[PDB]
């Protein structure tokens, strides 16, 4: 969307899981929320 | 990346805004579809920061796909609110409260996994926000790669998870919405690999080959699924599998939509180098530039991204098929508003109304960089609220009537909640999620804003949701206390599902959902809300010392001076009154007649005994009373209060070891006193009365709802576990799930939650609280019996000596 729409700031992959406790499981624990 | 203009200009059109979330089971991919969804449409404005709580998405459809839309447009543009949701899915209030500012849902599927537990319960919660939902099955490639699986299995799988999922969708869908299923045929339903960023949906394909086949898409779209034939050597279309001869016909799904996009796999990932660049022609795809040269997984990804651009067909969903406020806020006003339906606020909710009243619902508080603070996360859902206006904060408890959880302040800001960041916005009309800056103090988790003296306050899913594990935590050094006590009430505020409290032994105590929610609560009270080492432990449990007949003896105990005795026995106190005084309706500043009326009358007391009863203990009010049954001593009216302050410091401390006396009576059937008041003194006979409770108590034989809800093959693991905890079953109720209530000891319930997952594969859901208390048959003297093994153990722990006085201990002998 962030193609359509300069206003979007993108997240990726590793600004979603970014949690230190995440990064060790290696997996999603925290719920995220992105615009 | 738009103005504040812009955003604000996007906001007006409600009816092309789309508030969704994503629902997915852990490692279903549910991430890496959201970067895809940010990095093709995500919105960014043209040094305060937030914890990402919402993404903001932009997306335009071409005017032939904006007709299609069963729901008021106006244009082109559509603003798509990707809202948070927790990962926790105990069927948690937390997440609840995520769903309930959202009105569509994007649900993820794992092509080889399918429906897990932990999808049905989101989706379960769901649809009760009356949600509607649109699926995609994503880690395709997994099953291209990996398992080499056939089109027809695919297709199989595919078909099977879809059925999965329109069985909890029919099963927990109201009635009223109509059919909420999901049908690939109608667009509803995705396929593709979020890690890979392609995806498709009927709809773009049967425009591709309409203008080709010579047919409206309307047809086409219905031939590319379920049981279509295109037979190439009639050249028509069938319903029929098989031709004339009864020979095998390829379904039209499979050999116009699955085939061109097999042979471009098997053709670029074998290095075909010579069949590709035909392929490629034919699906008219353009390699430009540094692309002409790459081979096999680069060169695949490259060009589906350009054959079928992941986050286009997963927008097509949400905004062709999720609803837009105004919609939805005519069926949900009643669900959502507790007060009258025909009550002036209920219609503003019903008409999104922007003119009325105010009825902002507080959804959370989101944790903030700014030194401690938390601000507001919710939705306007009347009225619009404004920076500096003055508005009416209620609580969980407040009522229209009462003054209760009421809190009138100005709101010091309006801030759209953009990520990790806010944005400073003067208003916000109903329709819209928002975040409210200078809420903290008067508001912990949900709320309900208003603007009107006579607005009413705001209200609910197949993950545990109850604080059911626990420790105890301590400073390593006494001097952090201070520090500890406020970080328990920092983390109580950041967190809805955490719970702290100080236990009856003196703990504190920190309870949260799960052993994994526990423990970064734990982690996270250590290292930042209260930032000391702290100690982690089990609770103590305390329990309380009884009798289970009459003292086989007369007490005998004399004071100190060797001047006075006091003889007494000690008798058990029926559990109905022990309650009843415990409960109020026997009372320690009731009328004693009116009391021994009932005592006698109606729970069997004889009522000289009652009218005479001295005191309760402990503190005054407990279940253990002292009655006076003495005949003729002299001086007794002046040892009263000796004999009273003796007997709460008996009650509170018994002589088993320490814990606090139930259901005990003390008669006292005789004193001897010495003529002279100077030697019949407190310091004489409170320890004489103590001395001899603890004996007539020693000589009368001393001894010192569990909820679970879940499916009925599941239930058997529920008496599996409960057996193997002396546990006890109480109840087995009831189309939804089962609840068995059994009893369930305190001291066997620490992994309890775990065992009950592995006992009933993850289906069964427990809730505990408090009961009774239950008398131990065995010997609290006798260091090998059950109750005798938890004397020693506290009596070690405590310092004590191991072996337990006995009631010779206590008797002075004539
Ligand atoms: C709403 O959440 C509830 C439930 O989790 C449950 O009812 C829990 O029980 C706590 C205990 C309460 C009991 C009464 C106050 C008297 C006896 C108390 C207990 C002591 O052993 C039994 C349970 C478990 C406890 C020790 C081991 C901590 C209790 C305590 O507070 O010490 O309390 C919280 C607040
Ligand atoms: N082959 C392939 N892998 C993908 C695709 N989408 C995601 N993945 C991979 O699958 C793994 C999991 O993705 P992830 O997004 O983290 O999964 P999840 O569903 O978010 N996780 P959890 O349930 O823990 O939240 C990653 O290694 C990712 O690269 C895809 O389209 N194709």
């Amino acid at each position: 969307t962030a193609a359509e729409n300069p206003n979007v700031e993108v997240k990726d992959y590793g600004d979603i899981d970014k949690a230190p406790e995440e990064r060790a499981r290696g997996i999603t624990i925290n719920t995220a929320h992105v615009e | 990346a738009f103005t504040v203009d812009q955003m604000r200009s996007l906001m007006d059109k409600v009816t092309n805004v789309r508030n969704m979330s994503v629902i997915a089971h852990v490692d279903h991919g549910k991430s890496t579809l959201t970067d895809s969804l940010v990095q093709r449409a995500g919105i960014i404005s043209a040094g305060i920061t937030i914890k990402s709580t919402a993404i903001s998405l932009y997306s335009e459809m071409s005017d032939e796909d904006v007709k299609e839309i069963k729901q008021k447009t106006d244009g082109n543009s559509f603003l798509i609110n990707l809202i948070d949701s927790p990962g926790h899915v105990d069927f948690s209030s937390e997440v609840t409260a995520a769903l309930r500012v959202t009105d569509g849902a994007l649900v993820v599927v794992d092509t080889i996994e399918g429906v897990c537990v932990q999808t049905e319960t989101v989706l379960r919660q769901a649809l009760g926000e009356r949600i509607k939902p649109v699926v995609v099955i994503n880690k395709v490639d997994r099953a291209l790669l990996e398992l080499q699986v056939s089109k027809e299995d695919l297709y199989q799988t595919f078909a099977r998870t879809v059925e999965s999922v329109n069985v909890i969708v029919s099963t927990y869908a109201d009635e009223v919405l109509g059919d909420v299923q999901v049908y690939p045929a109608r667009g509803t339903v995705a396929f593709g690999s979020g890690l890979h960023g392609w995806a498709f949906t009927i709809r773009q394909f049967a425009t591709r080959y309409a203008k080709k086949f010579g047919v409206d898409k309307a047809k086409m779209m219905d031939r590319l699924w379920g049981d279509s034939f295109f037979n190439p050597k009639t050249k028509k279309w069938t319903n029929k599998d098989t031709d004339a001869e009864g020979k095998p016909l390829e379904r039209a799904f499979n050999m116009f939509i699955l085939d061109p996009i097999f042979r471009l796999f098997t053709a670029i990932m074998n290095f075909k180098k010579d069949e590709i660049p035909v392929l490629l022609e034919k699906l008219e795809i353009v390699l430009k530039g540094d692309e002409k040269d790459l081979e096999g997984k680069a060169l695949l990804k490259v060009v589906m991204r350009k054959f079928l651009p992941a986050a286009d067909a997963l927008l097509e969903m949400i905004v062709l098929h999720l609803p837009s406020p105004v919609t939805a806020q005519a069926y949900r006003a009643e669900q959502l508003y507790e007060g009258p339906a025909d009550d002036a606020n209920c219609i503003a909710i019903k008409n999104c109304d922007p003119k009325a009243d105010l009825m902002l619902y507080v959804s959370k508080m989101v944790p903030t960089s700014d030194k401690g603070r938390f601000y507001a996360f919710g939705r306007v859902f009347a009225g619009t609220v404004k920076s500096g206006q003055k508005v009416r904060i209620q609580g969980p408890n407040y009522v229209p009537g009462k003054k209760d959880d009421l809190f009138i302040k100005a709101i010091q800001r309006v801030v759209l909640m953009m990520g990790r960041f806010v944005e400073p916005i003067d208003d916000c009309p109903a329709g819209n999620i928002i975040g409210l800056v200078g809420i903290d103090q008067f508001l912990l988790k949900t709320g309900t804003l208003t603007t009107s003296e006579t607005a009413h306050n705001m209200k609910v899913m197949k993950f545990s949701v109850s604080p059911v594990v626990q420790v105890a935590v301590e400073v390593k050094n006494a001097n952090d206390l201070p520090k500890l006590v406020e970080g328990l009430k920092r983390l109580s505020k950041s967190d809805p599902c955490v719970l702290t409290y100080m236990s009856e032994s003196g703990e504190h105590i920190v309870a949260g959902t799960g052993e994994l929610h526990l423990e970064i609560c734990l982690q996270d009270l250590e290292h930042d809300h209260a930032g000391v080492p702290l100690k982690i432990s089990p609770p103590v449990v305390a329990y309380r010392e009884t009798v289970e007949s009459e003292s086989s003896q007369t007490a005998l105990s004399k004071s100190p001076n060797k001047h006075n005795r006091i003889y007494l026995k000690a008798e058990p106190i029926d559990e109905e009154v022990s309650l009843a005084i415990e409960n109020g309706i026997i009372n320690p500043r009731d009328d004693f007649k009116a009391r021994a009326r009932i005592m006698a009358d109606d729970y069997g007391w004889d009522v000289t005994d009652a009218r005479k009863i001295w005191c309760f203990g402990p503190d005054g009010n407990g279940p253990n009373l002292v009655i006076d049954q003495t005949k003729a001593v002299q001086y007794l009216h002046e040892i009263k209060d000796s004999v009273v302050a003796a007997f709460q410091w008996a009650t509170k401390e018994g002589p088993i070891f320490g814990e606090e006396m139930r259901s005990v009576r003390v008669n006292i059937l005789d004193v001897t006193l010495h003529a002279d008041a100077i030697h019949r003194g407190g310091g004489q006979i409170i320890p004489t009365m103590r001395r001899a409770t603890y004996a007539g108590f020693l000589l009368a034989d001393p001894k010192i709802l569990v909820e679970i809800q879940c499916p009925e093959q599941a239930v058997g693991g529920i008496y599996s576990v409960l057996n193997k905890k002396r546990g006890q079953v109480v109840s087995e109720e009831q189309t939804p799930l089962f609840t068995v209530k059994a009893y369930l000891p305190v001291n066997e319930s620490f992994g309890f939650t775990g065992e009950l997952r592995q006992a009933t594969g993850g289906q069964a859901f427990p809730q505990m609280v408090f009961d009774h208390w239950s008398t131990l048959g065995s010997d609290p003297l006798d260091p090998t019996s059950k109750a005798g093994e938890i004397v020693l153990a506290a009596r070690k722990r405590h310092g004590m000596k191991e072996e337990v006085p006995g009631w010779q201990e206590y008797y002075d002998k004539l």
